[PDB]
């Protein structure tokens, strides 16, 4: 990116957080800066225009400034719904184009823990007819976005055949993840059960399916 | 208010040319604004591609200048992007946008399309195999029951899932896909329904895999 | 090369888009998405002076927001448009001036009263009545037909001259 932003910023709720953006004399030093807020899986939305103006629907706790070759976004009265990625943009006279910062991910700290709900599915009969077998373990609505997922054939740990996604921030700012265990149909039928064991903040939820 | 929608091949093979089209409604392409393309590699930041005015003038990101062409088709109220000699570096979500109003400047991106993922790769498209995730006497939470569709071994992203052609909205959770060591993706979508309705109400997930021009509507029914 | 910002206002169906498209693109659109509010740009010679016209063809709901207030406030002149066969639009012309005088904070804002659809065989608003209202406001009054281009340039260009005389 041509402009420079810190990749991340923190704050506990109610605080004031600032997000900086540094350019050169040919962009920020010459032209207006614009800020965009991007939520998970959505297009960016204009947040501040012309250094410090708020469009419709941006509360006054968002504000921007610009000094020399730097611009700054201020968020006071930090709320949980402010967790987003924030981008600055300006025209660069030397490149003759629009340039961006790399974006800043804003995390609101001190939000409470949420245990994951865990749903485990066995192979469907259709998949078994196709000589494949996949166990589906779906993990959702947990905060702290870190889980570990272990699988068990009966009581023995299984590592071969496990594909587990990285936790993904949901629209409600909790996280989701999923884990898949690929087996041959033979493996699936030769055990009494398989288990999906999900650990989160030192507590564990384990669901089990059998043939 | 103006609305933009991108459409183009989900997968482009290198040497090849990425070609996208932005359909614009609720506003004339001949308005006094600039029509931009912006892209975002997954997990990374925004990058401006270029812009066009309705008269035909263009400004391109200088770093992409030798590969980019942007056009306007007033007769269809569309503008379009062509990006040549794609490489894996061009894998990204591509957005079209309108902005830079002559009337009241709000910046270059007042309105955004939804964005379309373009994957650049030498691997071939593969459509998905859809299997029903039957609700069983374990997948119940009292009055509530979970049932789903497993969408296996497809490439490239994305897959979208609706339920009962959109009539079923509350309770739906389509999960981020998993990237398998084979290079293929899988995802599940699950919907929460009342345990009682399982005998009466029919549940069908509508799987859309636009890169392979595939749609699967899978009936999901309780297990025998 | 001077920049002039004109806001075309008027009630639903009077011909705001029809009049604007005629000025910009020299053809008559007899049906156009009534939700579409756009800005257009046109370069014209008015009294030997190259002009840059920024015309805002309003369409949105007559909402009173801070953004809509300064969005309108950017306009230097306002085409107030009623249809000669639509009395309720002519009665609206009063309220429109009221909102114009408010956001602009002035009793002397450049306006032009436009009676549109003057190609029609009949009408429910007579010229004498509108000229009275135009005098009582101190503004010009032009009858236009977006269907035949009658007075379209006259109307827009007159708003420009009213903007000139404001400075
Ligand atoms: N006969 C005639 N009809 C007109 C004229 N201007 C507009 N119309 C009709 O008025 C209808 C609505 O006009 P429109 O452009 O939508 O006005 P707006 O709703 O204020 O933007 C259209 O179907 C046109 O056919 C005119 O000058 N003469
Ligand atoms: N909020 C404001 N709106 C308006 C309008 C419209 F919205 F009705 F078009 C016309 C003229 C002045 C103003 S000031
Ligand atoms: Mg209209």
């Amino acid at each position: 990116s041509v402009l420079t932003q810190p990749p991340s910023a923190s704050g506990t709720p109610g605080q004031r957080v600032t997000i900086s953006c540094s350019g050169s004399s040919s962009n920020i030093g010459s032209n207006y800066v614009y800020w965009y807020q991007q939520l998970p899986g959505t297009a960016p939305k204009l947040l501040i225009y012309r250094n410090n103006q708020r469009p419709s629907g941006v509360p006054d706790r968002f504000s921007g400034s610009k000094s020399g070759t730097s611009a700054s976004l201020a968020i006071s009265g930090l709320r949980s719904e402010d967790e987003a990625d924030y981008y600055c943009a300006a025209w660069d006279e030397r490149l003759s184009g629009w340039v961006f910062g790399g974006g800043t991910k804003l995390t609101v700290l001190g939000q409470p823990k949420a245990a994951p709900s865990v749903t485990l599915f066995p192979p469907s009969s259709e998949e078994l007819q196709a000589n494949k077998a996949t166990l589906v373990c779906l993990i959702s609505d947990f905060y702290p976005g870190a889980v570990t997922v272990a699988w068990k054939a009966d009581s023995s740990p299984v590592k071969a055949g496990v594909e587990t996604t990285t936790p993904s921030k949901q629209s409600n700012n909790k996280y989701a993840a999923s884990s898949y265990l690929s087996l041959t149909p033979e493996q699936w039928k030769s055990h009494r059960s398989y288990s999906c064991q999900v650990t989160h903040e030192g507590s564990t939820v384990e669901k089990t399916v059998a043939p | 208010e103006v609305q933009l929608q991108e459409s183009g091949p989900g997968l482009v093979k290198p040497p090849g040319t990425l070609s996208l089209t932005c359909a614009v409604s609720g506003g004339s392409i001949s308005s006094s604004n600039w029509w931009s393309w912006v892209r975002q590699p997954p997990g990374k930041g925004l990058e401006w591609i270029g812009e066009i005015y309705h008269s035909g003038s263009t400004n391109y990101n200088p770093s992409l200048k030798s590969r980019v062409t942007i056009s306007v088709d007033k007769s269809k109220n569309q503008f379009s992007l062509k990006l040549s000699s794609v490489t894996a570096a061009d894998t990204a979500v591509y957005y079209c946008a309108r902005g830079s109003s002559s009337w009241y400047d709000l910046g270059p991106f007042d309105y955004w399309g939804q964005g379309t993922l373009v994957t650049v790769s030498s691997a071939s498209t593969k459509g998905p195999s859809v299997f029903p995730l039957a609700p069983s006497s374990k997948s119940t939470s009292g009055g509530t029951a979970a049932l789903g569709c497993l969408v296996k071994d497809y490439f490239p992203e994305p897959v979208t899932v609706s339920w009962n052609s959109g009539a079923l909205t509350s309770g739906v959770h389509t999960f981020p896909a998993v990237l398998q060591s084979s290079g293929l993706y899988s995802l599940s979508s699950v919907v929460t329904v009342p345990s009682s309705s399982l005998g009466t109400q029919t549940y069908i997930c509508n799987v859309n895999h636009k890169p392979s021009n595939t749609k699967v509507d899978k009936k999901v029914e309780p297990k025998s | 090369m001077t920049e002039y910002k004109l806001v075309v206002v008027g009630a639903c169906g009077v011909g705001k888009s029809a009049l604007t498209i005629q000025l910009i693109q020299n053809h008559f659109v007899d049906e156009y998405d009534p939700t579409i509010e756009d800005s257009y740009r046109k370069q014209v010679v008015i009294d030997g002076e190259t002009c840059l016209l920024d015309i805002l063809d309003t369409a949105g709901q007559e909402e009173y927001s801070a953004m809509r207030d300064q969005y309108m406030r950017t306009g230097e002149g306002f085409l107030c448009v009623f249809a000669i066969n639509n009395t309720k639009s002519f009665e609206d012309i009063h309220h429109y001036r009221e909102q114009i005088k408010r956001v602009k904070d002035s009793e002397d804002v450049p306006m032009v009263l436009v009676g549109n659809k003057c190609d029609l065989p009949s009408r429910t608003v007579d010229t004498k009545q509108a000229q009275d209202l135009a005098r009582s406001y101190g503004i010009p009054f032009i009858e236009t037909s977006a269907k035949t281009r009658q007075g379209v340039d006259d109307a827009f260009y007159t708003l420009v001259r009213e903007i000139r005389k404001h400075k």
